[PDB]
């Protein structure tokens, strides 16, 4: 919710209202995981062998 | 809906009727005819109209 950009042009009468509201969003930023893998598969004749 | 500072709309609490199983609305209050619907894990039907 960082400020506003400036406003060079703030110059106002002494005897005015002031104006219309300043509605603003609430952006949110966001993310989500990721699932990695890593899958192995080895024969058990394999893991008798030297 | 942003944007709109004061010209949205009034809002409404969900009375004792909305709360319960009503089973429909009859506009902007809950309708006294149908029966609300049946409990699917029971059989139950707490909302009923007199006979």
């Amino acid at each position: 919710d960082a400020l506003a950009s400036v406003d060079g042009n703030n110059a106002h009468v002494e005897g005015s209202r002031a104006e219309d509201g300043e509605m603003k969003p609430t952006v949110i930023k966001s993310n989500v995981t990721q699932i990695l893998r890593k899958v192995v598969r080895v024969s058990d004749t394999a893991n008798t062998t030297a | 809906v942003a944007g709109l500072n004061d010209t949205h709309a009034a809002r409404k609490t969900g009375a004792f009727q909305f709360l319960c199983a009503h089973g429909g609305l009859a506009g902007g209050v809950v309708d006294k005819t149908k029966n609300g619907p049946a409990d699917p894990d029971t059989g139950a039907v707490t909302v009923k109209v007199a006979q």
